[PDB]
């Protein structure tokens, strides 16, 4: 909702990743035979931030839905909220009952928006447990691959000699 | 010997004019109402911009440590001024979003910011029937309670407005004085009339 | 690849409802990221003026794409907060965006002494409630129009991104 | 009503700062002239700072309330009556207790509605300031840009070197 | 000095209320300023890998400081916007944050036929009003918890900034 600042955070992290890309481009060689690891990871995290911007936008769309724009169906709620987890007195009375009716209508619309909000929160928790795993696994795989890229034991693989004094 | 005076038009444009504009922005943020929510954006974007100017200037300043050039002193002045603008905007927003449920207004704040300052700064501001009657009485009492709550909210928001205007005047004065004391210090650096050689 | 990401996000802002005050945040931050990427492009790309490269055409394309997204985003946002007190919905607006288009939008999934003063005051409350409900229905019509335009432009911009990353990079890539 | 005016404008100014950065590392630090591009950058950065100041004024006016400000008849005449027309803008103690309670409710509701009416008038004042600033600046922006860049595009060299020499110094037409 | 300013400003988002939708703005913009300053640093200081200098230790301390600030800020926003319909406040949280820490402070300003239809409607209205009051009381308790947490973390982060600028720059400075 207004003030949560989901897209703010996401797109600002994308901006920071862009600045880091500019900084890396000042440090990597200009060869085109292989993609280095830090640029690969920058691309990965930028794709992840793009997908999470998409997810935040979708969650904001769903959580902000109203009966005027979209109809909430039984099947959607069941797929998310149930599965994934005298003349004067006559004027007086007329006015009073109209007031009560208007109030009831407003409040029922409010309840509908609330259902949409909860659907959004559910999507959100699931998308979180997916994003954490994705980002952590990508980061960890890439960088332990780097850590494991160690010099051979012998200068020439087949040659058994160390060629040292 | 070659006594040579520099022509700084390039630096003037590319570093000082942007900083003049940034310092202007750092004064405006106190004219904004907190109900907009565009206050941190302004302040911290100004800070980011003066950081961009610092980056710009990085590759153009001697890397010696016998003194600080008036240009970097000016940039640090504007940077710290934007920082304090951020701090005080945070303070104003805190005061503006205060309420009795979270804060008790003390007497010194009330006095200073509602009695002393505003003049200076130019602000100056039968069973069924029984059920129905009890329900309407409850409604009326809730409404009057909320009116009082809103009155106190408005007192806090007025404190915020007053602090904001005070900060506006203070920052205009500080920025102007510092900028002009730095520029006058720079205009009076003219090569001597005799080179002593 | 960063240009692809920026173009996708540009097209993406059009699924964000104006209720969240973040359409401009998103679009303008995509624009800022693309300006910083122009900054790195100027360092990795030849600074010659003999011709526009392919990357340069693509960069200009994505920048114009982002900027047009921002402009139409502003128009949508205004169509959203378009009060009835000052604007009245014309005939084409409620004829195209309310009676024709929502029906050919399949990927949408959207809708298609003092005792006397007392009764006088209750009647005044009813009067104000009625007027407010009318104005609110009007504002809801405006919001629905904005939503329909937003969906249309989502589709248009996704398709433009597709055909743009294909066009600029098809003829040369088939010569290869 | 969308908290995105200042964000928009100040992010535009950040982009302009980035462009100023890219420009500063393209020319020598000479002082015999301001480069046309730096001239335009200063002009446009100042104009955007003014846009930001103006949006701040508009917001200040928009968020005024009877609790903090007074809607002077001068301001009404100016920004609600005159200028909009110019800018061409669109438009038994128990029962007695209950009776006194409903009277109090009505009193408070009427006060609230007066509050909201004056708030709406302040909002219209803001809209008027907004259209005024648009019709004053956007022409200025466009015209200054065009002026600068035609003054630049019409800087063809003199077609003849050595001002006081009718000779073209061309291999085609020698003299003797 | 710029890194010091960024640290000091990260220790400040905790005096920024959450009703102000600007905490992420402030924190993440400090992070952006620090990233651009990371560019500055890499341009200025050496690219040595012989050891970790003091500039690097301080930059990484500041960056982790900002990241922790943002994380706890998100926690605070989540507690503040913690609906009572789905979250009932525990008892230990109320005992600690509402009942103990507020008093443990001294420097703060915190707190411590038809007629039947009409009757039906008015009674409904009052019942809904008191339900709304209960929900608001719960939401305000959550807001109070978040505000207390914010004060605590403000103190903690200012203290961390201070002791950090001293520690990272004490061993050598005294030796000089
Ligand atoms: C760092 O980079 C260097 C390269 O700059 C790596 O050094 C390479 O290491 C490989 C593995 O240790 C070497 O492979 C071994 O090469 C030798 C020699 O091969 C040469 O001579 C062969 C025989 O020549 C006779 O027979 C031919 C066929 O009948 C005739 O045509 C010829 O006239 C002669 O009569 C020849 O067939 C071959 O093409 C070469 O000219 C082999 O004896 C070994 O069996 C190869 N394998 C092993 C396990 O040694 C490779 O030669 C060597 N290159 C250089 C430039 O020294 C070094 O390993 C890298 N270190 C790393 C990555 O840590
Ligand atoms: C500007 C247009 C002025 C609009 C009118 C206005 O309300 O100004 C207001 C302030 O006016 C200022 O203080 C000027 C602030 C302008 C912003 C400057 C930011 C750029 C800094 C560039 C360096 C006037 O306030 P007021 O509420 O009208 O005063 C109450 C008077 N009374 C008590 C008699 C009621
Ligand atoms: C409000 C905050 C004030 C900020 C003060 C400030 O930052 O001064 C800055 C410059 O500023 C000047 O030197 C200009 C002089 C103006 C005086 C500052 C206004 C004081 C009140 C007016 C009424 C400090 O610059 P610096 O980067 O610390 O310069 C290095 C100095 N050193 C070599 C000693 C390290
Ligand atoms: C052109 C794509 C248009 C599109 O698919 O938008 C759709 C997806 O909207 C999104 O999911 C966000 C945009 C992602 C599109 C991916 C790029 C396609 C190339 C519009 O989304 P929606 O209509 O608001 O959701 C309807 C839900 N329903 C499908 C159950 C009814
Ligand atoms: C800090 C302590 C958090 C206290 C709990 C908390 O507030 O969780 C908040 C998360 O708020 C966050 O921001 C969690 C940050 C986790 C980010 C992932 C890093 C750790 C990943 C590896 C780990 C809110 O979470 P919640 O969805 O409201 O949880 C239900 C709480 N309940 C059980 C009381 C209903
Ligand atoms: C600026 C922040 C000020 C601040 O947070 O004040 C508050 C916390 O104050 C503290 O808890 C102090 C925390 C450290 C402030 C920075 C110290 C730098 C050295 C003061 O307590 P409060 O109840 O938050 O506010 C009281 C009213 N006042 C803010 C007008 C004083
Ligand atoms: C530019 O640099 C040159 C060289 O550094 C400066 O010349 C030197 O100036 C100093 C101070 O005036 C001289 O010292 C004094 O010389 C006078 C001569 O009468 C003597 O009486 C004093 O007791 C003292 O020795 C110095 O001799 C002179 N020469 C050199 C080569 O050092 C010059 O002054 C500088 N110009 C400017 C504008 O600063
Ligand atoms: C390109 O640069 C050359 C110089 O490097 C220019 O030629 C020189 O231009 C100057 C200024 O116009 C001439 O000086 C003038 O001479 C006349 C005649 O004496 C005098 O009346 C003027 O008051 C002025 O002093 C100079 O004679 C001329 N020649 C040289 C070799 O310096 C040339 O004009 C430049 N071309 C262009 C198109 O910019
Ligand atoms: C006589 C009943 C008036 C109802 C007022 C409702 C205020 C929310």
């Amino acid at each position: 909702q207004a003030g949560g600042q989901k897209c703010t955070l996401s797109i600002s992290v994308l901006l920071a990743q862009t600045i880091f890309l500019f900084l890396i481009a000042q440090k990597v060689p200009e060869t085109s035979l292989n993609v280095p690891l830090i640029g690969k990871y920058l691309i990965f995290v930028m794709f992840v931030s793009m997908l999470i911007v998409m997810n935040c936008v979708i969650v904001l769309n769903v959580s902000l839905r109203t009966p005027n724009t979209h109809s909430l169906s039984e099947k959607i709620k069941h797929l998310f909220l149930g599965f994934l987890p005298a003349p004067e007195i006559k004027s007086c009375v007329e006015a009073c009952n109209f007031i009560a009716k208007s109030t009831k209508e407003q409040n029922d619309s409010g309840s509908e928006n609330e259902n949409w909000v909860l659907i959004g929160k559910v999507i959100d928790k699931a998308c979180f447990w997916i994003a954490l795993l994705l980002f952590s696994i990508g980061t960890l795989a890439i960088f332990l691959t780097g850590h494991f890229n160690q010099v051979p034991e012998f200068p020439f693989p087949g040659d058994p000699r160390k060629y040292v004094p | 010997y070659l006594i040579i005076q520099r022509k700084p038009l390039f630096y003037i444009v590319y570093t000082i004019i942007p900083c003049i504009l940034i310092s202007i922005l750092a004064i405006l943020v106190f004219y904004l109402p907190p109900d907009a929510g565009e206050k941190m954006s302004l302040s911290i974007s100004a800070l980011l911009a003066v950081t961009v100017f610092l980056l710009l200037l990085a590759d153009k300043v001697p890397e010696t440590s016998l003194s600080v050039p008036i240009i970097i002193r000016y940039l640090m002045f504007i940077m710290i001024l934007v920082a304090f603008s951020v701090i005080l905007s945070v303070v104003v927003l805190n005061l503006h979003h205060r309420s009795p449920n979270t804060h008790t207004m003390p007497n010194w704040i009330r006095q200073i910011f509602i009695e002393t300052l505003p003049p200076f700064l130019w602000i100056q501001r039968p069973q069924d029937l029984k059920e129905a009657v009890e329900a309407i009485k409850y409604i009326a009492e809730q409404l009057e309670s909320a009116s009082e709550f809103d009155d106190l909210k408005k007192d806090w928001q007025y404190v915020a407005m007053v602090a904001d205007r005070l900060f506006l005047y203070v920052f205009f004065v500080i920025c102007s004085i510092g900028t002009f004391s730095i520029f006058l210090d720079a205009s009076h650096n003219v090569p001597p009339d005799n080179p002593f050689a | 690849i960063p240009c692809l990401l920026f173009s996708f996000l540009t097209g993406l802002v059009f699924y964000l409802p104006t209720d969240s005050g973040e359409k401009m945040t998103l679009s303008i931050s995509v624009l800022l990221s693309l300006t910083v990427f122009l900054l790195v492009i100027v360092e990795l790309i030849p600074s010659t003026s003999s011709a526009v490269p392919l990357i340069g055409k693509y960069m200009l394309f994505t920048m114009i794409f982002v900027i047009s997204s921002i402009i139409i985003t502003v128009v949508v946002i205004n169509t959203h907060h378009r009060s009835p007190s000052t604007h009245t919905m014309p005939q084409w607006v409620r004829k195209i965006f309310i009676d024709t288009i929502p029906n050919v939008m399949f990927f949408s999934t959207m809708k298609r002494p003092d005792v006397k003063s007392a009764i006088e005051g209750v009647k005044y409350i009813a009067e104000h409630m009625k007027s407010d409900e009318e104005s609110s229905n009007a504002a809801e019509e405006w919001k629905y129009v904005a939503m329909v335009i937003d969906h249309i432009l989502l589709c248009v911009f996704m398709l433009i991104c597709i055909i743009g990353t294909v066009s600029v990079f098809a003829g040369r890539l088939i010569e290869l | 009503e969308s908290g995105e005016k200042m964000s928009t404008a100040i992010s535009v100014l950040l982009a302009q700062a980035v462009f100023l950065l890219l420009t500063s590392q393209r020319l020598p630090e000479t002082a015999l002239a301001v480069p046309l591009i730096g001239k335009y950058l200063m002009f446009i950065m100042s104009l955007v700072t003014g846009v930001i100041v103006n949006c701040g004024i508009v917001l200040n006016f928009h968020f005024r309330t009877p609790s903090t400000h007074v809607l002077s008849t001068r301001v009404k005449q100016i920004f609600l009556e005159k200028l909009p027309r110019i800018l061409h803008m669109s438009r038994h103690d128990e029962i007695k207790s209950g009776i006194d309670s409903t009277n109090y409710i009505v009193k408070q509701i009427k006060e609230k509605n007066a509050y909201d009416e004056e708030v709406g008038n302040w909002n219209l004042v803001g809209q008027t300031i907004d259209r005024l600033s648009m019709f004053i600046i956007t022409p200025v922006m466009v015209l200054g840009t065009i002026f600068i860049f035609v003054m630049g595009n019409f800087n063809h060299p003199p077609a003849k070197p050595f001002e006081g020499d009718p000779f073209d110094y061309s291999s085609d037409h020698p003299r003797c």
